[PDB]
């Protein structure tokens, strides 16, 4: 967006030397046919387990019997004869 | 490395070389695919004399 000086006009590019012209044109590169290689094994020994772990531990329980219950000689009260 | 071993004396050494292969450690261009139990790997070293 330059202004055109009248007093001092230019004109357009004239040619100057150049810079040997297949000198700028690249070859295109030539790729041959690759292969990742080994056979591959299906496992692999990790360090760190893959499954999930639990944040904090809960208390289980099993249940037990108690035995064979018994009898009782108890300490028996007296007779209700207005005295009590 | 002791900047002058001197007549007589002995000097001890230490040096640590990185070989890449891939670029950085975030940036996997290069790496080998080692997965494969049959196809072994070969790291040569030539050391002074």
């Amino acid at each position: 967006m330059a202004l055109i000086n009248p007093q001092f006009p230019y004109a357009g590019p004239v040619p100057i030397p150049g810079p040997a012209p297949t000198e700028t044109m690249p070859l295109l590169n030539y790729r041959v046919e690759g292969r990742i290689a080994g056979i591959q094994q299906a496992r692999q020994f990790m360090p760190f387990l893959q499954g999930p772990h639990r944040e904090v531990a809960e208390q289980t329980y099993y249940a037990i019997g108690t035995g064979i219950q018994m009898g009782q000689t108890f300490n028996q009260p007296l007779i209700n004869t207005q005295e009590g | 490395a002791p900047a002058t071993i001197a007549a007589g004396a002995t000097g001890e050494l230490t040096m640590y070389y990185w070989v890449p292969l891939a670029y950085s450690e975030t940036d996997l261009t290069g790496a080998v695919l080692a997965n494969v139990p049959q196809s072994k790997q070969r790291l040569k070293l030539e050391f002074a004399n």
